[PDB]
């Protein structure tokens, strides 16, 4: 317990300057989340209907 | 300036100074473990000697 509790806070004292330039750093990163998972994400649902179809495709035609 | 947890960018600090003239740029990395805050002699969580 002596040495244990002591070592989280002293190690970011180089980085103890540079508080503001990285809580705004952040932000807008999150924004830049906002449109890069949604185009993602948009691509899966098509992928829904577009299976769907090749399903329908493949069932429709194998039986005759 | 020490990178914590899963990381990957990170910006530089410093800027007030006169940049008079330079020779070349150098970057290096090393774990907080291996290396201690200089000046002192000893210190409680540098427990790794090698």
């Amino acid at each position: 317990t002596a040495r244990g509790i002591v070592t989280d806070f002293a190690f970011l004292s180089p980085l103890a300057s540079s508080a503001a330039s990285r809580s705004s750093a952040r932000d807008d990163k999150l924004t830049a989340l906002l449109a890069q998972l949604d185009s993602l994400t948009r691509e899966l649902n098509v992928v829904s209907q577009q299976l769907l179809d090749l399903r329908q495709q493949v069932s429709a035609l194998k039986a005759s | 300036y020490p990178i914590p947890a899963n990381a990957t960018n990170v910006p530089i600090s410093i800027p007030s100074r006169n940049w008079a003239a330079f020779r070349g740029w150098a970057f290096t990395r090393l774990k907080t473990k291996e290396t201690p805050s200089l000046g002192s002699g000893y210190d409680p969580y540098y427990t790794y000697s090698g």
